[PDB]
């Protein structure tokens, strides 16, 4: 009790840093969080519908969107935590039985999502250096992520 | 190289140590190799420094002179020459305690502090020198003279710390002004205070001459050199004394006539505060100027350096312009790069040196834009620098017009030219701009991705084809003098310049062959943001504009406010960013200072009188120097800037004193029982030398930043007749008005 | 009322205190910040990033996003804004109250940019992103030159790399230096497609 | 021994002083932190994977 | 670690981008780094 | 423990122009063999392989 929360935070920050590369690289990929716990609740705003025409995830991601980073803006407000069901993700739902049809192994169509959903570094035509009197720098545009 | 300094740094510390190193270093450089110091604005303090250090001195002389003129013994005179030294050279501990530094605006605070704590000092000797023109000793006369102010002394102590200290407590930027300014005064109030109290009656009890003992060294040589002006000095002094007492004796028969006038002057007072324009940090010379070139959209950087140099060589043959800083790629909009736009800072020869009437800042700016405009290949204009290096706008606008519900760029750029679409229509804003720019040309390339994976070749393989040769990869690292350096592979320049040079370009397939894009790709031309700023996690589009100095914010703010709920599209809101978002945060404070601080030296003020009406006629009296001062500034059609009001804190504080010392006088001598006129009489007449001493010690020194034409005079004058009104009207009002109010509040107490 | 009685007699105490007066004051000149202005531009962090021949569309979605994603929310934030660039560098500038402690404020932004720092592409988490304090108080500008174009803007910041900077940035209270112009030296490769 | 002595004889000095105390307080109670309990759950971090 | 490097290798591959990095910071009174042949790197950077 | 025979310095030979290790060290025992013909300092020893 006593101990300054920022730089008790920042301490362990440095600890977990360290060990970050022993982790498994698919908790690597999703990445870690270390933050400081601010345990003083000050109140609980619920985003709601009243019919059900949206559901928890709508909501949650509505809240995400439009609401927490406002709210955590407000003067004193530390922490704004949600709490409810997951944020909106891409899912597909392989068929593994279609999927040996083709003769497609899992691994294969997670290569081709990664492969085909992707963003592009383009290139830029015109751009220095250039020989010329090259009249213009033109960056380039090509759809790379679904 | 910019070299930037840490908080609570030693700018002048930095600079020679920087031009040290530079000196040693240059002793290595290979022929052909040197440096330039280029910009070094540090040199601003260092005059501000001179400013203080020689308007010490100044002030120094200055009072002596006043002294010996008035009271005619050089040694009364010692009492300030040492006083006020002490107490401004021992500011600095106490200003170094709170954290605090030297900076131009504390410098600036010890300026105007050097008025009130001359003002002490003649406090002190005056009283102590009357008392022995009463026939006393300089021990005993020292006694009286302290039992008669000491309880004052720390009364007014307190009184300027109640309405400066308060000052300090503001938010914002003017608030961090403000607390410059008001720290160092309360400081050196407080020590001036303590000095009064024991240094200065101490040195004029061991040097002042009492009755018999004359003539020891030089006060002989004085008398014999200039006993003429004396006699004739104390002639006109004596008959300026008798006839002010007469007209304290008319407006105190004619008490509810000056109140009358009282009442027509606080009206003017209103109305001169709302004449004069408001203004917050003004214009100063930083001796540079900046050319923006934004040549048409898109345009190659080789363009932009033709454009950069032909503006610096231009600027170097125009008069008064001593160097030319250049940098083709960079942009305004955050210092970033971009191909079709540039930079030339043009730093000015120094102020001193042959900048003369035409030739200065403004002008040099005006010229070089005449002749930019003869540029044709570009979009040129040559701005005055930033007061402040960090804020920018100095009374107007900015915000951001943002895409919350994915509008994409396009809807959004219409969103904020229909924003300001509408709004130059006439709510006395002025010319809102934006930097917000989709139509810079660009090439759109379509990968067929069924058709690239028949042909056997993979998209990433089209996708890496693109980045490597258009786009330039990086490797890997290579070692180079125990240092890493980067290879990066790229296009050659004559293989990328060229829109279907895309199209040469060749992949492989799965089964080896060189598929070209021209058979899986399609390159088209289009439009688009170069550079794309997100505010706030949205995609946002700036517009900032203002209007006129003499206008403020809030009614402008609420006209776009209003305007932007009028026009902006469905899921594109605003927001405000800079000096205004924080203003917005900000509960403006100065409703709660000002009344708290009146409130703390009324209380002061009570405490000191034993009265609830006393201290009235101390603070009935400050508006009026208000007066005097603004209709100075107003006579010479200047703004109410932050300086000017610091000036006039001051100024408020300098006749609180010169009030509380009347009517305290007053007091006593009705507690002698005196009538309330003759006592309001009598004490007018007994303070009427001290106070004339400082004034005409202020306005001496006002006297040489009138006459310093040619100069860097222009706020030396700016401020020197404001201080003339406010001094003329601070000693005019003082003196003609508080007796009045004395006898008003004194006759109305009890029944 | 007789405050002053005491050193009236005293003239020697006195003066005693007020040369201590004095010489603290003296001492404390010689200790003082010396600046053209005290601190009045908030403090800000700022955070760069490189994603050479990304358009600027895609460096403001898939580099900058998702940083401020997770900068977003950080104590005592005022604003924040990114800007991408058509010569692919994207810079985050996060604005905070004023007051607020720049160390402080940093940390915390580094350890954000840290969170969100496996969803960057490879190629700009290669070339690496640095999370700094911004040191608003420029206090000179040194160029170096080539006054006969014996060398090139290159070389000259390269110089200025190797032998200059480090020096100037070891002063005292110099707390950034920043070099404006020419990139550094590297090894080139430039291909014929053909 | 005793200091009232003074105040008894100067009320608006007694006044004076009482009032900024009061006006000192008004003040504060504008500036406080306000919550059920003080800090009194010891400090955590958290960490998440 | 890298084991097996050269101690001049990992002076110039290892100690070399990660001091070129780590110089400048604030208050920095200097640096040293140390490269074994045991495939250790160390690097001290002592303070003001 | 952290001072290291304080009754005496250290200093630091630094390769600034991509002189070799060997010349490096070559410099080196130069310094130090000149040090020794300047009768104002002890002995001068090195851990430089
Ligand atoms: C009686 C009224 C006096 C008003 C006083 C106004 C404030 C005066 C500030 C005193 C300066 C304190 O800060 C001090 O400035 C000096 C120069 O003055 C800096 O000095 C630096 O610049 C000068 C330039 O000539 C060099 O000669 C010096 O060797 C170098 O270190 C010190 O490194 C710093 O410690
Ligand atoms: C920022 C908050 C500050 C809170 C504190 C404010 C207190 C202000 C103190 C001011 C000083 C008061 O000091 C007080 O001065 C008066 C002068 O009028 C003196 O009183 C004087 O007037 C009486 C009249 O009866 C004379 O007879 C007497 O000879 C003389 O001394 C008091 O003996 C002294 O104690
Ligand atoms: C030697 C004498 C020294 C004199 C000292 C004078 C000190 C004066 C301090 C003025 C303080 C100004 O500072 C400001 O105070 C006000 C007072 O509530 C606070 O303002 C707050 O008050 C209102 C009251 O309804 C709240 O509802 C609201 O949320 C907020 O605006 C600010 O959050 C604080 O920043």
């Amino acid at each position: 009790l006593g101990t300054d929360p920022d730089k008790a935070t920042q301490l362990v920050q440095n600890r977990v840093n360290q060990a970050l590369p022993r982790l498994p690289e698919d908790v690597q990929r999703l990445g870690i969080t270390t933050v400081k716990s601010s345990p003083t609740l000050t109140m609980v705003v619920h985003l709601i519908s009243p019919n059900d025409s949206y559901d928890m995830t709508y909501l949650r991601n509505y809240a995400l969107i439009n609401v927490k980073d406002r709210l955590s803006r407000i003067q004193g407000v530390g922490q704004v935590q949600l709490w409810g069901a997951g944020d909106y993700a891409m899912r597909v739902w392989l068929d593994p039985q279609k999927v040996a049809q083709r003769n497609l192994t899992a691994d294969d169509v997670v290569r081709a999502i990664r492969e085909q959903n992707v963003q592009v570094a383009a290139g830029v035509i015109g751009a220095s250096p250039t020989l010329p009197g090259t009249p213009l720098q033109l960056s380039v545009n090509a759809r790379g992520r679904l | 190289m910019a070299i930037n300094q840490s908080p609570g740094a030693n700018s002048l510390a930095i600079s020679d140590e920087v031009r040290k190193t530079m000196a040693e270093l240059k002793q290595d450089f290979p022929a052909g190799v040197d440096y330039r110091i280029v910009y070094d604005p540090t040199q601003f303090v260092r005059s501000s420094i001179k400013a203080v250090v020689h308007t010490l001195l100044e002030a120094i002389a200055l009072v002596v002179i006043v002294v010996i003129v008035f009271l005619q013994t050089w040694r009364a005179s010692i009492i300030p020459l040492i006083a006020v030294p002490v107490s401004i050279v021992g500011t600095f501990s106490l200003l170094l305690l709170f954290g605090y530094s030297i900076n131009a605006l504390s410098l600036f605070g010890m300026v105007l502090a050097i008025g009130i704590v001359v003002d002490d000092a003649i406090v002190v000797v005056e009283n102590v020198e009357r008392n022995i023109e009463n026939g006393l000793t300089a021990r005993a006369a020292t006694y009286k003279a302290m039992q008669e102010v000491s309880g004052p002394i720390i009364a007014i102590a307190l009184t300027l710390v109640a309405v400066f200290v308060p000052l300090a407590f503001m938010s914002g930027l003017t608030g961090q002004f403000y607390k410059q300014f008001a720290m160092t005064i309360a400081i050196s109030t407080v020590i001036s205070a303590f000095n009064s109290l024991t240094l200065s009656p101490a040195l004029s009890a061991i040097l002042l001459k009492g009755h018999g003992d004359k003539e020891d060294w030089l006060t002989r040589v004085m008398n014999r050199v200039l006993g003429g002006f004396f006699r004739g000095f104390n002639k006109v002094f004596h008959r300026g004394a008798e006839n002010y007492g007469r007209g304290v004796r008319g407006v105190l028969s004619r008490k509810a006539v000056m109140l009358g006038l009282y009442l027509v002057l606080v009206g003017a007072t209103l109305m001169v505060s709302k004449i004069v324009p408001g203004g917050f940090v003004p214009a100063q010379d930083k001796e540079y100027l900046i050319a923006f070139a934004q040549l048409p959209n898109g345009a190659s950087l080789d363009r932009t350096e033709k454009v950069i140099r032909d503006m610096g060589a231009i600027a170097l043959k125009q008069p008064g312009v001593e160097s030319a800083v250049a940098f083709p790629g960079l942009s305004v909009n955050g210092f970033t790069n971009s191909s079709s736009a540039g930079i030339v800072f043009v730093t000015l020869k120094p102020f001193d040196q042959r900048h003369g009437k035409a030739l200065s800042a403004g002008a040099i700016a005006g010229a070089l834009n005449q002749k930019y405009a003869a540029l044709k290949d570009s979009f040129v204009a040559v701005f005055p620098p930033p007061p402040v290096l960090g804020l920018g706008t100095l009374g107007g606008f900015k915000m951001q017009i943002e895409d919350r519900g994915a509008v994409g760029y396009a809807r959004l750029a219409d969103a904020t030219n229909d924003f300001i679409k509408r709004a130059q229509q006439a709510p006395e804003l002025g010319p809102l701009f934006t930097s917000y720019q989709i139509n810079v040309p660009q090439l759109n390339v379509d990968l067929d991705r069924v058709k690239a994976k028949q042909l056997g070749v993979n998209v990433t393989d089209v996708f890496d084809t693109m980045q490597i040769y258009l786009g330039s990869l990086y490797v890997n690292d290579f070692n180079r003098f125990g240092r890493v350096y980067q290879v990066r592979v790229q296009a050659d320049a004559p293989f990328r310049q060229r829109a279907d040079d895309i199209l040469q370009l060749k992949t492989r397939n799965a089964a080896g062959e060189m598929v070209p894009l021209s058979s899986l790709v399609t390159v088209s031309p289009t439009f688009g943001p170069e550079m794309v700023v997100r505010y706030n996690a949205y995609t946002a589009a700036d517009v900032n504009g203002g209007p006129a100095p003499g206008y403020s914010s809030g009614q402008a703010q609420a006209a776009v406010e209003r305007i932007a709920a009028q026009t902006l599209p469905r899921g594109v809101k605003f927001e405000w960013t800079d000096l205004t978002y924080q203003q917005i945060l900000a509960g403006d404070s100065a409703f709660w200072v000002f009344p708290i601080s009146v409130l703390l030296v009324f209380l002061v003020l009570a405490a000191l009188y034993e009265s609830l009406t006393l201290p009235l006629a101390v603070i009935l009296i400050v508006p009026m120097s208000i007066l005097s001062a603004l209709t100075g500034v107003w006579l010479t059609q200047g703004d109410n800037n932050i300086f000017t009001q610091i000036g006039l804190m001051v100024l408020v504080g300098l006749s609180a004193k010169n009030a509380i010392l009347i009517v305290e006088f007053a007091r006593e001598l009705e507690h002698d029982g005196k009538t309330p006129f003759e006592a309001a009489v009598e004490a007018s007449r007994l303070r009427l030398r001290p106070i004339l001493m400082t004034s005409i010690a202020f306005i001496m020194g006002v006297v040489p930043l009138v006459l310093s034409t040619g100069a860097g005079a222009e706020m030396r004058h700016a401020m020197g007749v404001a201080v003339f009104f406010g001094m003329l009207g601070v000693t005019l009002f003082g003196l003609m008005l508080t007796p009045v109010f004395y006898v008003v509040l004194r006759t109305l107490a009890g029944g | 009322m007789n405050i002053s009685k005491f050193f009236i007699d005293r003239p020697i105490f006195a003066g005693v205190l007020s040369v201590i007066i004095l010489l603290a004051g003296m001492i404390a000149m010689f200790l003082l910040p010396i600046s053209e202005y005290p601190e009045v531009v908030p403090p800000s962090v700022i955070v760069k990033a490189q994603y050479p021949g990304a358009n600027p569309k895609v460096i403001a979605e898939t580099v900058a996003s998702p940083l401020e994603e997770q900068i977003n929310g950080v104590e005592d934030m005022l604003y924040m804004q990114s800007q991408a660039n058509s010569d692919g560098n994207m810079t985050i500038t996060v604005t905070f109250k004023l007051g607020t402690d720049p160390d402080k404020a940093t940390q915390l932004v580094q350890n954000r940019v840290n969170q969100a720092l496996p969803r960057l592409p490879e190629d700009v988490q290669r070339l690496g992103i640095t999370t700094v304090k911004s040191s608003p108080t420029l206090t000179m500008v040194v160029h170096l030159i080539s006054p006969n174009d014996s060398y090139d803007m290159t070389y000259l910041r390269n110089y200025a790399l190797i032998n200059v900077k480090d020096r100037l940035s070891r002063i005292q209270g110099v707390g950034q230096v920043q070099l404006w112009g020419a990139g550094d030296y590297a090894m080139r490769v430039w291909l014929d497609p053909q």
